[PDB]
């Protein structure tokens, strides 16, 4: 049961200094390489370096030469990726990977995606979305909220308290001042609004504000 | 982790007078160790494995030439101009394009070119370095109890007979004491800082495989080659070829894969199989064994009481003892298995020694095999197992009588002398006075002269002997043997040793 | 190149099948032999000078089978 | 110093489908050491093939590792739901250790098309002075889509955000939101607001509007 | 022009269908089917057999280790015709001429 | 098992020293010349010496 | 082989720019002195010989830098 | 390879009055064998200072080339209205022989506003279905100057021609022309066509527009 368990996501500002951990478990583990793979947020794995799990020495890819300390822990078998002088790119997930070396990385830390950039908490401005007469389609008159400037993420955007999953598409959650916009498009039918209550339910735990919006017609 | 049937299986003399011994073991041999109160115990090496492996520089063996672009000057333009020096990825070399009035120019028979090509490795390969602080060493090692043709061939069942254990020794942890449980507990004191020469090479992948070089010679390799990482190259030039100026015209052209040569450019190297971490076959290692606890169990037993079998018939080593393995028919067990090595019937005169030393039925169960072996003298013996016309024997003749085996014992120490170097001296365990200094003798001397003239290889350094023959007979009396002593052995030794 | 000069030989550790083995017994003296062979008009005039100078009979020999060596690889 | 590429970039296929995924050595050659990952989207990649040739102990035999050392490929010749998922291949027969840009296993269907509805800013949005007009195109298939928000004739490609879900685990369509922001100034400065798109389903864009003019 | 192939040469030549035929110590050299296809080759040999493994006679063996040969990349050489021997001469008198 | 040494073509050109670049289509076209042609310069005038 | 045994010297006709040219020039020497330059050691003892034997002056040195030759690749 | 740049790119200035044209070798010490040729529109080149030092006969002493080999100025000190021209500074002291990026002498002067008027496309166009609304950006100096075609209060950057004049040989202002090609539908779908433009002269663009609805 080797296991690379690595430290969580963790959200940063830029000029600062994150050093990722990874505990690797199920194996002896000075008898195989250390990788890290950065995971850009949208782009494939691109591979950190190495560091020597006996030696504790570590090497990195050109990209990732001069910023990044490979550190290890012998005793608790903890591999460290740590990122200085923190910058937006530092945002992403990140993994350790046990080493068979030449036969590439076994095993995979669980990932951490830092986060580095400059803002502050923010609650969601959550707007109940109310169709219009070219919103209608069919029986189903969709419906949608719009959650506006929040940081960071999640927001956590339900429907009647998430009763409606059912037509609901939650759309991703993008960035808009270094603060978030997620919409969410219930598709309800026509017959059940503005019948009965059809509500966009917005919890954001980082901010501690669970917003509820419901969509009455304009 | 058994010796059963192994290759290289020697046995190893207890000189009692402890319960420690330094060893030297090999990953094919197996060392099979007889003691008072030791059982026969089987020592070897599984393998030696390097965990991970850092790649110390790369080599391109095949090239691609890409984009030939010469640019051509007037005579007397001097220098030629290519901007491509601009592109380390280009490889621009100067000319000339030969002229007439008709060519590209006003004047006759001189010119200027520069001639670029963009290289491309067409295939690299790469040598890679060992941290000794990776390497292990995995030790079967296994005592020669009460086992079977399976058990004995079986870790996992030896594992809960705890005749048998697997481990890895560091120079960080270089011993490692362990329990044979009934048989108690024994200790391996290791020097894995000595057992290699980490860096006397590197790791060389030549093709999907990796391979032993010496790192002195590793960047000898003469051949495109690259930063450990990425990218700028030196002499890249060598896998590429030139033209005539035609005009313009000259093409740069890359040889093809040279891997064949790569293999050609692996003599002495050794196969090496990476897996999470290279395996390395042949063992050099120095260890202590620490019997201190070691015991026996069974000396209370009974003689066995009941008609023996053989599991499996007698059979000989090929390394100079007999084994045989014995279904037990009668349940008296657990009892102490009578059995000898006799000269002949009509004596009761125990002559040979066991091999597996104090046979022991585990259990009562019914005709519950056991495998076991002693040593049959010289000549003409007899297995002999139990007591009473219930008893049953049977013939056995070994021919290698002492004088044979004298030399067997003697002239494989020259072998084990030479190639070994001044580790040979480890062979003479227990040593002090005689083999301490015997080491000092080859030591500062071994690490000269021999190495000094090294490098030659078999008939090369053996022919140089065979050129230092005649200034034996050539010489000045008490000179004679002076210059004569490197000519027969050391030299001629080992260029006998390989025969061919 | 990639042909010459070898790894061979490693001898280190080592009791062991290598990588290349008979090759680089036979090496040596066959493509020095297939190259004389090839000439053996070459190979009568190295008997020559060894016996020209030197007039110590033994080690005059010494000079022509060892020339036979030195052409192939020059 | 040496480069991959694995192709697709994405495959819409039947479960139980063979889809084989290409993967090449750009350089030297690779021989053995590249090693298929599969990563479904969040997670640390799950390793896949070794030596590009040999299954993993944990993945099964539908994955099937091919290819020799400038060139290889990732076949399950049963692709499946559970193998939906983010394909890596990577030489490691040189340190720099890289991938190849990868390929999905998209579970092929019907073509579907975008449910579109154009949210004008709702009053909580209208009383805080910002305008963001919301269309969620809703349950496409494929993906592949294209969102254009006009407004009085004059399409605006500005305070437009899109947010769309991935291949909808039900019906394995795509859902998207198109978002016309506009200052309520601008909002009101403008009248027909309209989110077009034109989606493989259909030749022409899908066309949801409104004006503030109406209703 | 036309030139005729003595032979070809194979500089790289794939290893393919690696089969070991197996027999005891002492019961002689094996045979392989694969040597009735001389695209397989075979080579004989053996394996020392403990009571451990297969055999047995301790300390010997046989195997007929073989692999299908094909060649993976040839090289060919070609005799010239000695009637196709061809010399093309360009032949020139100086009389007016120019650069051109 | 059974293993190929990697391929000998770059030995091959090592295995070439002072081979004769020519290029063989359906025909060769050998470069360095070796013949014996006479020339005969009877017919063979001066024009001009009007 | 492809090793040794090279074509080269064709030298029928063939006044022209061979295949590989000046890298020819340099297999002797210098392998063999990359060798005796890799074991200086055997360049200490290798010369020593010659002059130990004969008293003829010149010509004990013909075995000694010929044999330092003879060495490398035998 | 060696650069020269030649600042500034343009000088308003005052005839008689000093302005000095300044360049600099960027390699090497070039020493001497640096130039100034006077380029006129349209002209052949006229050298005019050589080894940076040195008058040719032709030009007068007005012209005084200076600076030593990383440095280097063209001086007139009563720059002319005959010396309004196109100045370069050429380094002799290697092949590969090059120019600096100019400086140009312009006479400077009141600054004026741009006469701007914004035509609709002459009915003899319309009736050819092309729609060009031409806006003549008329006398103004300097010439820094932007025009801003709005359409039905949308800026419309698109079928935009733009020629203006020279520094006007008369009152050296510039005259401009700003044209907004459209399509006659989309001239005729639209309304308000609107030129504005921004010149120093004015801290506001200069609005001229109409809509087409307007007569």
């Amino acid at each position: 049961q080797v296991q690379l368990m690595e430290s969580g996501p963790e959200l940063k500002k830029p000029g600062e200094t994150v050093k990722i951990s990874c505990k690797a478990s199920g194996y002896t583990f000075t008898d195989y390489s250390m990788h890290w793979v950065k995971q850009a947020p949208g782009k494939g794995l691109k591979w950190m370096g190495w560091i020597n799990t006996g030696t504790g020495e570590p090497t990195f890819a050109a990209d990732f030469k001069g910023r990044f300390a490979f550190s290890l822990e012998t005793s608790a078998s903890t591999a460290y990726l740590q990122i200085n002088n923190l910058k937006n790119e530092d945002t992403a997930s990140y993994f350790c990977a046990r080493g068979v070396g030449l036969y590439g990385v076994d095993y995979w830390g669980q990932g951490t995606s830092v986060t580095v950039s400059s803002p502050k908490t923010t609650p969601p401005s959550v707007y109940p979305l109310a169709p219009v007469c070219g919103d209608t389609t069919g029986s189903m008159v969709t419906l949608g909220c719009l959650v506006k400037g929040y940081f960071p993420e999640p927001v956590t955007v339900t429907w009647n308290s998430g009763s409606l999953s059912s037509g609901v598409h939650t759309f991703p959650a993008v960035l808009q001042s270094d603060l978030y916009t997620l919409s969410s498009s219930v598709t309800v039918p026509s017959s059940t609004w503005p019948s009965e209550t059809v509500t966009c339910n917005v919890a954001h735990p980082a901010s501690s504000t669970k917003v509820d919006k419901k969509i009455v017609p304009r | 982790f058994n010796c059963l049937g192994m290759g290289n299986r020697d046995f190893i003399e207890g000189a009692s007078g402890a319960t420690w011994v330094d060893l030297v073991l090999e990953g094919d041999s197996c060392l099979t160790i007889m003691a008072n109160d030791k059982p026969t115990l089987d020592v070897r090496m599984i393998n030696i494995e390097a965990s991970q492996l850092a790649e110390v520089r790369s080599y391109c063996y095949h090239a691609s030439v890409t984009d030939i672009s010469t640019v051509a000057r007037c005579p007397m333009t001097g220098e030629a101009h290519n901007e491509k020096r601009a592109d380390s990825s280009y490889v621009c070399k100067q000319g000339f394009t030969d002229r007439g009035w008709g060519n590209g120019c006003g004047l006759f028979g001189k010119g200027s070119i520069d001639t670029c090509a963009k290289f491309s490795c067409t295939s690299k390969a790469i040598g890679r370095t060992i941290q000794p602080e990776n390497i292990k060493y995995e030790v079967g090692i296994f005592v020669h109890g009460t086992t079977t043709s399976e058990n004995h061939g079986n870790y996992s069942a030896q594992v809960g007979a705890s005749q048998a254990a697997k481990f890895t020794v560091t120079p960080n942890a270089p011993s490692i004491t362990l329990k044979l449980g009934d048989y108690g507990e024994v200790t391996l004191d290791c020097e894995p800082r000595s057992g290699l020469n980490t860096e006397a090479f590197y790791v060389m992948t030549v093709g999907s495989k990796s391979f032993l070089v010496h790192r002195e010679w590793f960047h000898d390799l003469a051949l495109p080659w690259t930063p450990p990482s990425s990218t700028a190259w030196r002499n890249r030039e060598l896998l590429m070829e030139f033209e005539e100026a035609h005009a313009t015209k000259q093409s740069v052209v890359a040889l093809g894969s040279q891997e064949g040569g790569l293999h050609q450019a692996l003599a002495g190297a050794i196969v090496v199989e990476y897996s999470s971490s290279v395996k390395l076959t042949s063992g050099h290692l120095k260890c202590r064994l620490k019997m201190d606890k070691l015991a026996l169990k069974g000396t209370t037993y009974g003689m066995c009481t009941g008609k023996f079998s053989f599991a499996k018939n007698p059979a000989d080593t090929g390394h100079g003892t007999v084994v045989i393995e014995l279904s037990y028919s009668g349940s008296d067990g657990p009892c102490k298995i009578p059995i000898v090595s006799v000269a002949s019937l009509n004596d009761m005169t125990p002559v040979g020694r066991l091999v597996t030393v104090n046979p022991f039925v585990a259990t009562s169960s019914a005709n519950s095999k056991v495998l076991v072996e002693m040593e049959p003298p010289f000549g003409d013996s007899y297995i002999v197992v139990g007591r009473g016309d219930k008893q049953i024997n049977h013939h056995w003749h070994k021919a290698g009588s002492t004088l044979g085996k004298a030399f067997l014992t003697t002239l494989k120490g020259a072998q084990r002398l030479a190639a070994l170097g001044d580790t040979a001296w480890d062979f003479g365990s227990i040593g002090g006075v005689f083999n301490s200094i015997g080491k000092a003798v080859h030591q500062v001397f071994g690490g000269a002269f021999r190495t000094l003239f090294g490098g030659m290889s078999w008939i090369t350094q053996g022919l140089m002997g065979a050129l230092l023959l005649w200034m034996g007979v050539n010489a000045r009396d008490r000179s004679i043997a002076l210059a004569f002593l490197a000519t027969g052995g050391v030299l001629l030794f080992l260029a006998t040793n390989v025969h061919a | 190149s990639v042909s010459v000069q070898t790894h061979g030989e490693s001898s280190l550790v080592n009791k062991t099948e290598t990588w290349l083995d008979s090759t680089k017994a036979t090496r040596y003296l066959m493509k020095t032999e297939n190259w004389i062979i090839r000439n053996p008009g070459y190979a009568f005039l190295a008997a020559v000078l060894g016996w020209m100078l030197g007039s110590n009979n033994g080690q005059r020999v010494v000079f022509t089978i060892l020339l036979l060596l030195v052409a192939p690889a020059y | 110093d040496i480069v991959l590429t694995q192709s697709p970039a994405s495959l819409a296929v039947s479960l139980g489908q063979r889809a084989t995924i290409s993967c090449r050595a750009s350089q030297s050659v690779s021989t053995s050491y590249m090693h298929w990952y599969q990563q479904k989207p969040g997670q640390p990649p799950r390793l896949l093939i070794y030596l590009v040739s040999n299954l993993e102990s944990g993945v099964p035999s539908r994955f099937s590792g091919s290819g020799s050392g400038t060139d290889f490929t990732l076949n399950i010749h049963p692709v499946e739901a559970e193998d939906e998922a983010t394909y890596y291949c990577q030489h490691i027969r040189e340190l720099t250790r890289s991938e190849a840009g990868p390929s999905w296993l998209e579970i092929k269907r019907a073509d579907a098309a975008p449910t579109v509805s154009i949210f004008p800013p709702s009053s909580e949005q209208l009383t805080s002075g910002g305008a963001s007009v919301v269309c969620f195109l809703n349950n496409f298939y494929p993906k592949d889509i294209n969102v254009k928000w006009k407004i009085d004739g004059s399409e605006r490609q500005n305070g437009v955000l899109n947010s769309w879900t991935d291949q909808d685990s039900k019906d394995s369509t795509y859902s998207m939101s198109s978002t016309l922001t506009l200052t309520k100034d601008e909002y009101e400065r403008h009248n027909s607001y309209t989110c077009e798109a034109t989606h493989k389903t259909s030749t022409s864009p899908i066309v949801k509007s409104f004006n503030r003019n109406e209703c």
